[PDB]
């Protein structure tokens, strides 16, 4: 119960660098609630995990801007590397 | 004296005028495909005593002026290069930021007239009015609600709540519609 | 072209939907024609032989035919600007004849070969004008000039990362015969930060009917309420 | 006593019109019905909300047509479900239905099958829904190199294009050869990705075609004559070919090819035809195994190189996949229901094929022990065998053999199947059997549906009507009632077959009553009926001129195109030389109907183990207010 | 299933004032004009969203 309260506190302070160790230990206990006087320990552990899967953040932001900057004036190739098109092969040719 | 085949241009067909075989005195007028404009004034080819007339016409696809992301909004569609000529067919989508709801057309594509199919929408703050619950009366006294604000209501005599008994203000509107069922 | 064309049709109606018609074949032919068999490509300055095969498909009528190879400054043959390359052959009925021409491609790129023919005593002529690719003597090669890791937030200064790419070796490069360097950008995704959800089966026992008095009722209501709240968030009603 | 029941497809699709049939059996007066579809489990939005009234004039049977918008609310990823809530008066009947992400169909047509570096690929994407009707949506297109890396994305619109989307992609001069791919998917359904390939290669047209055609479509392992092969070479314009052919044979084992150098032959091609025989002795000597039985299961491939006497063109062609077999046929029970009704005639759809997989025409088949039950395969290689089942709970085991005369018993094909008894509600022995004469059905005819009832006579008068439903392309096409008089065991339903039944439809009919221990009982039965694959309308391209007039290079010609009024027709003319080089990924009508049938929600030829299995296996969810309902379906894909 | 407005008859009307929707088991009575004779049951009842049979008025001479 105490560790569940603390996890709910880390989910409010946005300290996502300390959350993975806590959650992993909670899963290792295999405590599934229920039983004689499980009320608090059942409510809090599942409330904290439900809040952990809610505040769950998707993927590390990918947004690369790669510009070929050549001293001679011509046409300029700009590139927006986004998450949705990360695998897109962006080829740029230069004859010299 | 026959001329040769006047050749095909990309994205364009031709019809013969004044005859039916590529012979002396025929005209081969060209017309581009749907979404492609007849670039230039050279639109025909006449089989003369030496050959066809000047040039072979060129078809080019019409393009749309790029659109920027609206105030408090983003453009989450199309592809690759930003602020490049969007040509006939390419579609685009708008998605407002968290806390802003779309007010207009959500999508649009590059039309034939070099313009966009629909107009550029706006991103307006999420706002929910006080719902008029049928066979019931509200509990809360607030009229204007921001996002995620809850709206408490009760059902009149002879009625009771259906599923959810309150309403939450989200971007698309109230998520739980205030409804009252028979007892 | 002297071949058979396959015309394919697909119709789309508002009330009838999609329909792919059966292929309609249309064969195109002539009584007399030239089949100019050109290779896909040839090496610059290398002597090659091409064949122009003249076909006469008349049942019982022989043809006295004259065949000519047009002069082209981009190729080398006996055909010059002053003299022509003619030969007067006789093609028997229902038969064919092969005329060999020896040429030497002089300049690279899409060059053109044109062979014409006309028969004596008849209003029957044909011409064939085809193109072939002339390719530099050397062999297509590519060198991996650079492979650099892009990471501005980690390897870059003030948020920008500048990579300097050295010029390619190009030591055995054929004079001129230009090169093309490809700069290939791709993204490196991550997506990992989520803890394994509690198995849905291990929660089957938390659905309990509440009973008892003011305090025991809540003891029975807690596991059921909290179970639905968890299964709703993790979306595990499929396995449950 | 009154029972409210709803039926909805096993899986519900987005942006597609779905029907729901509502019944209130043993009811009087008007019954107000309001159907609402909500998301699962939160019910944040009301996806649909329609109303109807069940009046005695309509026999208390109505339908609700609704189209669920592809809302931005649905999240690989977890599977999504919806809650279907039907309200009849006070009573409410709810069912949780699975949702498929497929928005409809996308078909890609490239002008050619193979392309040279530098040329432009012209392709059209046809955008339709599950009814194959043109729609206007946003489609994402990905160009993919043989390595697998996408090299060009795009997002276009199908609106105001009549369901046809003309696109092009330029091939660079410097490019990697091999099999390229186009990948398109609807914007709303990024999980349903349709693909087409095209080869990129440096080539020249061969100007003629070489055909390697074996005498038989297989090779009998004990045939001393060996594999005799006829070579047929002809120019692309029709005329025959004189030349010389180099023919060589090989044995293929899975993906390991072993050439037989001793079998190499040089034969004259005279009058466009030649013959070369692979002797059995050379075949056995070529392989390092004296036991010929081991060659069974392997295949043979033939490679022929024809050179013209002029020496100006050369064509290599190959014919592989010639199975070395011990039987000319192969029996499959993939079209015969695996459940029977004890005491009622059991129908079997035997599927006899040639070793190469093609249907086999006029093949005698019979059941072991029942020489009387001997049928003949039709044009599609499907035969019908009706047997008489005894009233029993014993597993019905059937063994079908081919009885092709003039063929020895060692070469006759054999296959064994088993069917299980249709378990009834409370062992009441109440069965329903729908039978249909198995024959190629065509649009514009009428099929007599025979409703045959078997049950005790103690409750036979209560059954006054049957409820029949039709499933086509994965959606409810038609529902209705069939009046039945007390005493009649068999009634005939004149079902009018129109173009909306292509390519096939399932007919699942059921009746309900209150019998035995005053329990509400439902008995169902379903049958799968195939229809002659064809277009919904028609489209023919023929000569629009005199066939004395011969086509000449450059000559104008008239093309007669006859099709449906208002239809937009897209054309393409391809040189047959292309197909001599590559004839794969060609858009045909048979392939379109193939895709449609693979997205079907039904998983069985017919019937089921119980009354719920009939609905579930036929792609339907039944849910009554009394509690009789089908089990949930959580699998987008059918069970293996 | 509630009922709707009661059906009108010839040479007669309802004794009360009509409502838009009637709860189940509701009932309204009928009445003919003067010198007309009512035949049948003067009361109709809302059953299964449908009123029962309305009476008829007999024409005098
Ligand atoms: C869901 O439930 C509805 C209930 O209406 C069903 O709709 C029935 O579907 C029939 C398809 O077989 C249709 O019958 C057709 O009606 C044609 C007339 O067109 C109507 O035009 C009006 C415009 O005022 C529209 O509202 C209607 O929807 C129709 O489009 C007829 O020419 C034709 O035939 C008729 O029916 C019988 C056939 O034997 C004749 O005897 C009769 O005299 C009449 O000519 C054609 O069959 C029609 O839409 C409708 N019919 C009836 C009787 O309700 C849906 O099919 C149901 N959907 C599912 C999936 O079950
Ligand atoms: C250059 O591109 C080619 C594309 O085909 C790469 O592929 C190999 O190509 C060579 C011939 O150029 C052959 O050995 C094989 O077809 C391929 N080899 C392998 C191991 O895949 C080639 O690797 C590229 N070279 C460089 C230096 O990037
Ligand atoms: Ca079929």
């Amino acid at each position: 119960e105490a560790t569940s309260y603390a996890l709910l506190a880390l989910l409010q302070l946005k300290d996502f660098d300390f959350v993975p160790p806590v959650v992993r230990w909670l899963n290792e206990q295999r405590y599934y609630g229920g039983g004689y006087g499980s009320t608090q320990a059942t409510f809090m552990v599942f409330q904290a995990l439900a809040q952990y899967q809610k505040d769950a953040p998707d993927h590390q932001e990918l947004n690369l801007d790669v510009s070929l900057q050549l001293p001679s004036r011509s046409s300029k190739i700009t590139h927006r590397i986004h998450w949705e098109s990360a695998s897109l092969l962006r080829s740029e040719e230069t004859k010299e | 004296r026959p001329c040769g085949h006047p050749g095909d241009t990309p994205f364009g067909t031709f019809t013969l005028t004044g005859g039916n075989v590529f012979e002396y005195g025929v005209k081969a007028v060209y017309t581009c495909n749907e979404g492609y404009q007849l670039l230039g004034e050279i639109n025909y080819r006449e089989c003369d005593t030496d050959g066809w007339t000047n040039d072979i016409p060129i078809c080019e696809v019409v393009k749309c002026l790029p659109v920027t992301a609206p105030e408090n909004g983003k453009i989450v569609s199309s592809a690759m290069e930003p602020d490049r000529e969007y040509h006939f067919g390419q579609a685009v989508r708008f998605v407002c930021n968290s806390g802003y709801k779309i007010e207009g057309d959500e999508e649009m594509h590059c039309s034939d007239d070099g313009f966009w199919s629909k107009e550029k929408p706006k991103c307006v703050e999420i706002s929910c009015k006080s719902p008029d619950v049928i066979n019931g009366s509200p509990i809360s006294q607030k009229i204007i609600y921001k996002e995620n604000e809850r709206f408490q209501y009760k059902c009149n005599m002879g009625y009771e709540y259906s599923e959810r008994g309150d309403a939450v203000c989200t971007e698309s509107g109230w998520r739980p519609l205030p409804s009252c069922e028979e007892k | 072209s002297i071949t058979t064309w396959e015309i394919l049709a697909v119709s789309m109606s508002d009330k009838k939907g999609i329909c792919v018609a059966d292929p309609f074949e249309v064969t195109v032919m002539q009584d007399f024609f030239i089949d100019l068999r050109l290779p896909y490509s040839v090496v610059r300055n290398e002597q090659v032989e091409i064949r122009a095969v003249l076909y006469n498909y008349r049942q019982n009528q022989e043809l006295k035919v004259r065949v000519e190879l047009l002069h082209n400054p981009a190729f080398c043959s006996l055909a010059t600007t002053k003299r022509r390359h003619q030969q007067t052959v006789t093609i028997p009925p229902k038969s064919s004849l092969s005329v060999p021409y020896v040429i030497v491609p002089l300049k690279t790129g899409l060059q053109e070969v044109e062979v014409k023919a006309a028969v004596y005593h008849h209003f029957i002529s044909d011409g064939v004008r085809k193109s072939l690719k002339v390719v530099p003597e050397g062999i297509r090669m590519n060198k991996t000039v650079a492979v650099r890791t892009l990471d501005p937030e980690r390897l870059g200064r003030e948020g920008v990362q500048k990579e300097d790419i050295p010029p390619a070796d190009l030591s055995d490069q054929v004079p001129d015969t230009e090169s093309e360097t490809r700069i290939l950008l791709q993204g490196t995704p991550v997506a990992q930060m989520t803890e394994d959800a509690v198995d849905a089966e291990r929660l089957k026992h938390l659905i309990v009917t509440p009973s008892g008095c003011g305090e025991q009722n809540m003891i029975g209501m807690t596991p059921t309420v909290i179970a639905v709240h968890y299964l709703d968030e993790t979306e595990q009603w499929e396995k449950f | 006593s009154p029972m409210y029941s709803i039926i909805t497809p096993n899986i519900l699709r987005l942006e597609s019109e779905e029907t729901m049939v509502l019944e209130a059996h043993d009811a009087q007066g008007d019954v107000p019905v309001t159907v609402t579809v909500h998301d699962f489990p939160g019910k944040k939005l009301v996806l649909s909300s329609e109303k109807t009234v069940l009046t005695p004039a309509t026999n208390h049977m109505g339908n609700v047509t609704f189209t669920i918008p592809a809302n931005r609310e649905f999240k690989k990823g977890r599977n999504k479900f919806v809650t279907v809530q039907a309200t009849f008066g006070t009573q409410v009947v709810e069912k949780v239905v699975l949702v498929s992400l497929q928005s409809g169909y996308l078909f890609i047509q490239t002008d050619k099958t193979i392309y040279t570096p530098g040329s432009t690929v012209l392709y059209r994407i046809f955008t339709v829904n599950h009814k194959l009707l043109p729609v206007g949506r946003t489609v994402m297109v990905n160009i993919e190199n043989p390595e697998g890396i996408p090299v060009k994305q795009d997002s276009l619109s199908s609106q105001n294009q009549l369901g046809v989307l003309p696109l092009s992609w330029d091939i660079p001069e410097l490019v990697n050869m091999g099999q390229w791919k186009i990948r398109a998917y609807y914007e709303n359904s990024p999980q349903q990705v349709f693909s087409t390939e095209f080869e990129v290669k440096e080539y020249v047209l061969p100007s003629f075609e070489v055909i390697v055609e074996p005498t038989e479509k297989f090779y009998y392992i004990y045939n001393e004559k060996g594999l005799e092969v006829t070579i047929t070479a002809r120019f692309l314009y029709g005329k025959k070919v004189e030349g010389t052919a180099f023919v060589i044979f090989g044995i293929q084992d899975g993906e390991q090819r072993i050439s037989l150098p001793e079998s190499l032959k040089r034969i004259p091609i005279e009058d466009g035809s030649g013959e070369v025989v692979l002797s059995r002795k050379v075949l056995l000597d070529g392989v390092q195994n004296p036991r010929a039985e081991d060659l069974v299961g392997k295949s043979l491939y033939v490679s022929a190189t024809v050179i013209l006497h002029s020496g100006s063109d050369m064509v290599q062609a190959e014919r592989s996949g010639i199975p070395i077999v011990t039987s000319p046929y192969q029996i499959h029970f993939t079209k015969t229901p695996k459940y029977f009704k004890p005491g009622m005639p059991f129908d079997l759809m035997v599927f006899v094929t040639n070793p190469d997989g093609s249907p086999a025409y006029r093949v005698p088949v019979a059941v072991q022990g029942e020489d009387t039950v001997q049928s003949l395969t039709q044009g599609d290689g499907v035969a019908k065998l009706s047997i008489n089942t005894h009233p029993s709970q014993k597993p019905l085991s059937i063994t079908v053999r081919t009885k092709k005369q003039e063929l020895s018993e060692a070469e006759q094909a054999t296959r064994t199947m088993q069917a299980l008894p249709y378990s009834t509600v409370g062992n009441s022995n109440n069965y329903l059997h729908l039978s249909v004469l198995r024959t190629e059905l065509r649009p514009g005819e009428t099929l007599n549906v025979n409703f045959l009832l078997r049950m005790d006579r103690a409750h036979e008068a209560k059954i006054r009507y049957y409820t029949y439903l039709i499933m086509n392309k994965g959606r409810l096409l038609k529902a209705g009632r069939q009046v039945r008089e007390p005493g009649q065991d068999l009634v005939v339903l004149p079902l009018s077959i129109t173009t909306d039944f292509i390519p096939s439809f399932r007919l699942v009919a059921y009746y309900t009553l209150i019998g035995a221990s005053g329990q509400r009982e439902v008995v169902a039965d379903s049958v799968w009926v195939d229809v002659k694959d064809s277009c919904v309308g028609s489209l023919v391209v023929k000569s629009g001129q005199s066939e004395d007039r011969q086509p000449v290079p450059g000559q104008q010609m008239t093309l007669k195109i006859e099709g449906d009024h208002g239809a937009r027709v897209v054309l393409v003319a391809v040189d047959k030389g292309v197909f001599v080089l590559n004839k794969k990924n060609k858009l045909t009508q048979s392939k379109i109907w193939d895709v449609v049938e693979k997205a079907d929600i039904g998983c069985t030829p017919g019937s089921g183990k119980d009354y719920a299995g009939v609905f579930s296996d036929a792609g339907l969810t039944f849910t009554s207010s009394s509690g009789q309902q089908t089990a949930q379906r959580a699998e987008l894909q059918c069970p293996q | 299933g509630k009922c709707g407005p009661p059906p009108p008859i010839d040479n007669g009307d309802i004794t009360s004032f009509p409502l838009s929707v009637y709860a189940p088991a509701s009932s309204v009575e009928y009445q003919c004009q003067n010198l007309y004779q009512l035949e049948g049951n003067k009361r109709i009842t809302c059953r299964n969203g449908q009123w029962s049979e309305p009476p008829k008025c007999l024409h005098p001479c």
